[PDB]
């Protein structure tokens, strides 16, 4: 299948109490591989996958120099997005910066991206064609044009659709026996009387890997739709994820209600009964 | 632009007394990313609970992952306290198995 | 490996 590698970068400032905090995250699909916390006491790239280990010390003195450096341009830019939204000193703010690039099965690259934020909302992104920027206001416009002059769309393209694929094809070649692994769900359905006439039937998916799924309840072939409560994917802590979805039906009717789940390890979708 | 979080409280396997397992308060959806979360047992805060990296998604609101090894009784109870910037007092989750 | 080049906004 498809697979992917992740940066995710966050800088908060703290005005008053020292340098703002910065936390930055590496994945390889759902499987996290390296990070970098500036209150941690390391002061260094970490790993978190035993695949990437094995890489030399000049490897982990690169990587902590180059993350160090994209900390410094945050600080630099904290304080200038500060000033294009006309801010004051004394509030905390935050910028937000993933980027990655996507292969095939086949190790072909696939797509390339890098979006960034500013307070939980988009400000610059670069474009499917990896050569143009879209700014979300007038102030992101500001930095588009920095950029533009600057031809910095042509350097990022060079990592995204390049040296980003070569570092993805051998942590996947590396980390083989780990990441070209699918987990298929393991499902069942509970049952849960609210009183004399209404039962909570939940549906359940545990254990899959990776986390994308799909749950879905039915009635009479009707969709349910907005008489559902699906709860947000979370981590089981051991590297696969969890998942449910429960509905109120009414006390002798749960016959009429079917479950349906959708996961790639799963070779036809499950349709699930109480 | 702030988002409250949503809480889950769960272990990471099937619950069986006597055994056992791990317990997750899993912190998603919210911004900002300062937060403050606890793991309770019988209302007393547990010392020995790690986090995972600050980490967010597609809308850019951040996510947390909270756990500790415990061996769960049925007399104790277990439960997750999260402040928050969004919240006018600390929001308690209690553990609940089939949940 | 992640990208070592910068331009400040």
């Amino acid at each position: 299948g498809s697979h992917s590698m992740r940066y995710f970068f966050t800088s908060v400032s703290r005005p008053g109490r020292g340098e703002p905090r910065f936390i930055a995250v590496g994945y390889v699909d759902d499987t996290q591989f390296v990070r970098f916390d500036s209150d941690a006491a390391s002061q260094r790239m970490e790993p978190r996958a035993p695949w990437i280990e094995q890489e030399g010390p000049e490897y982990w003195d690169q990587e902590t120099r180059n993350v160090k450096a994209q900390s410094q341009t945050d600080r630099v830019d904290l304080g200038t997005l500060r000033g294009y939204y006309n801010q004051s000193e004394a509030g905390s703010h935050t910028i937000q910066i993933m980027y990655g690039c996507d292969v095939g099965s086949d190790g072909r690259f696939l797509r390339g991206y890098r979006q960034d934020a500013y307070d939980g909302k988009d400000y610059i992104a670069l474009n499917e064609d990896l050569r143009s920027w879209t700014a979300a206001d007038m102030a992101a416009q500001i930095t588009k044009r920095k950029w533009e002059a600057a031809h910095e769309a042509e350097q990022l393209r060079a990592y995204l659709d390049g040296t980003c694929v070569e570092w993805l094809r051998r942590y996947l070649e590396n980390g083989k026996e780990t990441l070209q692994r699918t987990d298929p769900p393991k499902t069942h359905m509970t049952h849960h009387p609210i009183s004399d006439h209404e039962a909570t039937l939940r549906c359940w998916a545990l254990g899959f890997y990776p986390a994308e799924i799909t749950l879905t309840w039915q009635r009479d072939g009707e969709d349910q739709t907005q008489d559902t409560e699906l709860v947000e994917t979370r981590p089981a802590g051991d590297g696969t994820f969890q998942k449910w979805a429960a509905v109120v039906v009414p006390s002798g009717e749960e016959q009429r209600y079917t479950c349906h789940v959708q996961h790639e390890g799963l070779p036809k979708p499950l349709t699930l009964r109480w | 632009i702030q988002r409250t979080p949503k809480i889950q409280v769960y272990s990471r396997h099937p619950a069986e007394n006597g055994k056992s397992n791990f317990l997750n308060c899993y912190v998603s959806g919210f911004h900002p990313s300062d937060i403050e979360v606890d793991l309770l047992k019988n209302g007393e805060r547990i010392e020995k609970v790690e986090h995972s990296d600050l980490s967010f998604s597609k809308d850019w609101s951040f996510y947390l992952l909270y756990y500790t090894e415990f061996t769960p009784t049925e007399k104790d109870e277990y439960a997750c306290r999260v402040n928050h910037v969004t919240l006018s007092q600390p929001k308690i989750v209690k553990w609940d198995r089939d949940m | 490996a992640h990208h070592g080049g910068w331009t400040t906004k």
